[PDB]
């Protein structure tokens, strides 16, 4: 079968940290999309900061809401899919400031 | 490109590069006092490489003609940043400055009395501050007071008057009238409608202000000599001012010290909870844990994890640190408070006061980097001493546990506490309001140099009632003894900050629906009050300090009465005494003939 | 024949008749006192008989012209015997002057203060004087002060006013410038070569003597002040005068009494020997016995036998008389006191004080009788109080067994001392010299009636430093509230007779051959003193009294410093004291608002 | 034999107390001398305060000193003889003032 680390890696701290993380890679293992082609598999949310240097990160929370769809944790994306169901990912800093750093669309068939 | 645009992305740039290198400054001073072998001596290089940075970013920003800035917010970094400074200052003449600056720092920082014992010194710290806090005899505080201001003060002297020199010549090459006009600039804000602080307004403003707060002062002024005469019988007269080296501590900044001696009805339970902890083992951490708690109810966050993981606050005293407390607002989401802790009433209030500081901090650190700070000097200040007050109200010992509600609240314990508060408080408004009115008049001219100890007295005499127990030639510098003074701040602050500091604990009691005496106040459980709060803290320096206010209080400008209607009850009490009293001072008196 | 001639047998018949009559008026006062059932009425019959025949004898040496009299001494007699008085007034003024003079004397003499307890009422004996004197409570002090000054005082008022008209016109008549002018004519003397003193030439004296005087009194009363407010808080302002209920007394006429409140070094052994006394059986008459003993060492007469006999000195309390000390010349080698002895310093000094009277009266009672008197008023007066001082030293008590040689004397008994009798001395003089320019300025017509009370109370403060505890209105009359007010007494004499009183005590401690400080020294076995003082006490008022003084000094005058040197130790060391404190006092001050 | 009370009675008060005893009759057994007839005889000086009211009386003393002749205590007398022997009569109050009163004269033969 097919298991699925889905992937957000983020660094922290450009022209402010704390308001937005710096950068975050989204990935569904390694690329950008995968489509599930051995019935039944395993998907996983992994989140990872990359060191900064301060003990601000670890006050940063990467995590994903729910949202467009019905289950809450058939093709898997980062980006914009027709008919999909936006698990957006929000990115928080000590939950002062919110900002949604992306999503990741799932597409169903039944 | 809209130059305002070109400035949009060069300030990001900037603030990108500035968070990290003052991260890095911020980071080796922590580790200056923090931490083993390897440390001591960092902090020094990446401050002035910080210093380095800051320089060339003036001279590039320069560049941007302000004129042209429509965005309010860049305009103000702008303006910030394109400050010439103290390197518009000839080459030699910008390093004498320095030379000075550190000179007097260290004079001060390792100033030592000795006695036919040349070995044997006490410091300022606690050698001779231990003393001026409980010493009962004349003659003994008297030698620490005199020791310390002739040691340490005439040193400071010749260094002080070239200090004023090339301190001017810096301001009056900046445009400004002199280095005092310079740092009543703190509190200017131009060009925006209606919200506008002239560079000399402050001082009428303070001034005018002064008056207002004057017949409170002269009452409790008149209630302590009396109360002192007691202590010190023979020493104390009842027409003229007091000796200086009998105000509690080596300046008489606070009177909040020696108390024990003006306590109004002694006879009462004290409210010192001081060994109530003691009795329930509380350690250093549950004073700020139940700090922590005090702000989360208000509305605000509970500490960043990481300021508890690497935040100094017991003393390792095995390493040693500096013990002055303090909140560090490091780059970088870093947030951390360095401070000795003793399980005591006071080492609780002022927990509560220093992660008020850190509240400030976290709640504008989304502001551009620039503009994260307190809207003036002594905003910040105030913000921690809010905190204080309705921390260290009986309704919030009471319901926090350290104080069973058994306690009896009548209108004695009322005067007992609102007293030991005006020592503390009203006790240093006029002291600090002469010191910054003599370097006012020092740093526009007005003092010459050989006068410059006989105007200082003159006025100690004259604003603040008090007396120097010996007389000063022009070799002594006394101001210069004070911290503020040798490592150069601006000392105005204390006051401005003590003014608002009610206005807002007005305003905010106001929120929290409370009832009785202003000084009954406990805004804690309000979340209504923490967000009228925050509403200005997170603003940061961003929006002009006068509307800042109105979002809390509702003037543009400082207000006295807010501070004098706390007091009303001990002031409509301290008449009563001074009934018989003589009430004022003659300037003409002094203890030496 | 010469009318000196004719004058001189005429005054021999007088004084025949006249020292017969003056023993039946004198044995029966003494009566009234001293003793069973048919005596309380005769004293006033055998009185008016005594009055009775000073009228005729008046009016009837009239008829010998002064002018022709060579003979010093018959001269003195002849114009003290013709002056026409009282009587110089329509009848029924003189009758209603009288009428006066009783109702004042008998208002205060049965004048009480009363409580919803209208049953229960204090008297002056008593009463209210062992409040004044032991009471440290500020409202009941002054609710017996003021009750006193309401209740004995509105009556005195409408009395007071009358009693001024007739006692003026009776001067004015005499043709004195005032009743107050003719009070001061005790101490003149015409006709005499480089001898004389004009009437007016007292309250110069007084005035200038005064001046002298002022410095030394308001070093005590600013020490004083600042002890008191230590004994009453709240209530004494040390820029203005003392609240007079605090004073010790009904008026504050001495300030003996309040002292352990003033009292300088309280660590010290008391130097009262009060108990010392009743440790060893001392009865009345031991008392009067050390007396006697005491002047027979000065070369003076033990007491005659029947003065033992008839003197009542112990009290009988089962027969009730009037206690007040008294020493009695009636005529007829008839000498006794009248005393309710009880075992103590106090009434052992007050022994000596009573029979120092006795001893001038024994001294001068071979001059013709109406010469037998004080050279001046006061003269009498000092007489005795010079007694105290010699009788009241360490070195005195020490000999005299009273107090063991053992006995410290140190620099600090010494003001412990010296302390108490300038309460007492010290104490009086200002009170005293008001109390009079009062009645000077009264009898003069220089108050009118609707001031009386307020230029009172200004000459208090002014002169004594001393307030009113509430406001008095012109329905009262202060002054009045004073026996010898009431009674129609001259005041000055205690002023003066205090001056003399040490002008001898010096002198006569000179012929003592005496070595330190003034208030040391004990004239006992010294018969080169005792001389000394009889060559003027055996004189009475036969020489003027300029004269007399001459005798014992060296001046024709009164001196002040003689009196200043004796408290010279205490003068010095009170600016000591008052190096801090405020000296002197403020008009402007009053106890209510 | 013959005894002989030789008295001094006195009375007080004149212009001044004090100063004199007012009057004093001296006396030879009532007449104003006595010729002894009848050898041996016995003499005695009796001394005699009219009462006058104040204890002043009793610091009054009238007593004899000695004076001219021989012996201390023949004729005698009130009044000059030639060749007497004046005792003579000294009268003081207290022991202030003296004043002599009078004598008692005598006079031998052996
Ligand atoms: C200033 O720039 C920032 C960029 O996001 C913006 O949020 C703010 O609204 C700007 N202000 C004005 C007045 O244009
Ligand atoms: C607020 O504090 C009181 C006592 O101070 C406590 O009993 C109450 O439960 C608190 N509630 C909250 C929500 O913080
Ligand atoms: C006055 O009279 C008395 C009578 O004895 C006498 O002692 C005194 O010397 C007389 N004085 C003069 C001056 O004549
Ligand atoms: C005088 O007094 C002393 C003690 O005071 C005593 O010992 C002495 O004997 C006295 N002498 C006479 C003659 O009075
Ligand atoms: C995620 O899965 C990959 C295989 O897809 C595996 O190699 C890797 O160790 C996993 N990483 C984590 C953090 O679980
Ligand atoms: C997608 O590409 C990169 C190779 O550079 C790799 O990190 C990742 O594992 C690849 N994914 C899969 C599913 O092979
Ligand atoms: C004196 O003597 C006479 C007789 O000569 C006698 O009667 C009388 O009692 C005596 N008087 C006294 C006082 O002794
Ligand atoms: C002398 O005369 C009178 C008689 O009146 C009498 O008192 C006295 O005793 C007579 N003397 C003699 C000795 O008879």
């Amino acid at each position: 079968h097919t298991d699925i680390n889905f992937t957000a890696t983020a660094s922290f701290g450009g022209s402010c940290y704390v308001c937005k993380p710096h950068q975050v890679n989204i990935s569904l293992n390694g690329n950008t999309s995968v489509c599930v082609r051995t019935s039944h598999f395993s998907i996983r949310y992994i989140y990872n900061r990359v060191k900064s240097g301060s003990p601000g990160d670890s006050s940063w929370h990467i995590y994903l809401k729910s949202g467009t769809c019905p289950f809450s944790f058939i093709c898997f994306s980062t980006v914009e899919v027709p008919g999909s169901c936006n698990f957006p990912l929000e990115a928080t800093w000590h939950y002062t400031s919110y900002t949604i750093v992306g999503a990741l669309y799932v597409t169903w068939s039944e | 490109s809209t130059i305002e645009e070109q400035a949009k992305t060069f300030l990001d740039k900037f603030n990108h590069e500035a968070e990290d290198l003052f991260y890095q400054s911020s980071l080796a001073s922590w580790n200056y006092n923090t931490n083993t072998e390897e440390n001591v001596q960092n902090m020094n290089n990446a401050g002035d490489k910080w210093s380095a940075f800051l320089k060339e970013q003036s001279t590039l920003a320069q560049m941007y003609p302000l004129q042209e800035i429509q965005n309010l917010t860049v305009k103000l970094q702008l303006q910030a940043l394109q400050q010439n400074g103290s390197s518009v200052l000839s080459e030699d003449k910008s390093k004498r400055l320095n030379t000075i600056l550190n000179t007097m720092s260290t004079i001060y920082s390792t100033g030592k009395v000795c006695n036919d014992n040349p070995q044997e010194c006490l410091l300022l710290e606690p050698g001779l501050n231990e003393i001026m806090a409980n010493s009962l005899d004349y003659n003994e505080r008297l030698w620490a007071w005199e020791s310390w201001r002739s040691e340490v003060g005439k040193q400071l002297r010749p260094l002080y008057e070239e200090y004023v020199v090339l301190k001017n010549e810096m301001a009056r090459a900046n445009h400004y009238e002199d280095y005092g006009d310079y740092w009543r600039g703190d509190y200017e804000v131009n060009g925006v409608d209606g919200y506008d602080y002239s560079r000399g307004q402050l001082i009428e403003d303070v001034e005018h202000t002064f008056e207002e707060i004057k017949p409170l002062y002269e009452h409790l002024h008149a209630y302590v000599r009396a109360k002192l005469m007691n202590a010190y019988p023979s020493y104390i007269s009842p027409i003229g001012c007091l000796p200086a080296h009998l105000l509690g501590d080596m300046w008489g900044r606070f009177w909040t010290n020696l108390y024990s001696l003006t306590v109004p009805f002694g006879q009462k339970p004290n409210i010192d909870v001081t060994d109530a902890m003691v009795d329930q083992a509380w350690d250093a951490q549950r004073i700020f844990k139940e700090a922590e708690k005090f702000f989360v109810s208000v509305g605000l966050p509970n500490m960043t994890q990481g300021f508890w993981e690497n935040s100094m606050l017991t003393d390792p005293g095995n390493q040693k640190a500096v013990c002055h407390p303090t909140a560090w607002d490091l780059g970088k989401g870093d947030f951390r408070i360095l401070m000795c802790t003793k399980v005591t009433m006071d080492d609780f209030l002022t927990a509560h006061h220093e992660m008020g500081h850190i509240q400030y901090d976290m709640a504008y650190a989304a502001q551009p980097f620039l503009l994260r700070n307190g809207a003036n000097e002594g905003f910040h200040e105030a913000v921690g001493e809010i905190m204080s007050l309705s921390a260290a109200t009986p309704k919030h010992l009471k319901s926090i546990g350290l104080l069973s509600p058994d306690f009896q609240e009548d209108n004695e314990t009322e005067i007992n506490f609102l007293l030991k508060q005006a020592l503390t408080i009203v006790g240093t408004l006029p002291f600090t309001y002469m010191l910054e009115k003599w370097r006012w008049m020092v740093f526009k001219g007005e003092i010459p140099k050989d006068q410059w100890m006989k105007k200082w007295w003159e006025m100690k005499r004259e604003i603040v009632g008090v007396v120097e127990p010996v007389p000063h030639d022009e070799t002594y510098c006394d101001p210069a003894s004070l911290f503020h003074v040798s490592n150069d701040y601006s000392f105005i602050r204390y006051y401005t900050r003590t003014l608002y500091q009610f206005q807002f604990q007005e305003a905010l009691c106001q929120a929290a629906k409370h009832e009785g005496p202003l000084h009954k106040c406990d805004i804690s459980n309000s979340t209504e009050a923490g967000q009228k709060l925050f509403n200005m803290l997170r603003l940061g320096k961003s929006e002009p300090w006068t509307l800042a206010l109105e979002n809390v209080v509702g003037a543009k400008n400082m207000n006295v009465r807010p501070l004098l209607n706390y007091f009303e009850p001990l002031f409509t009490w301290l008449k009563d005494q001074n009934k018989n009293s003589f009430v004022g001072w003659s300037t003409d008196w002094s203890p030496y003939a």
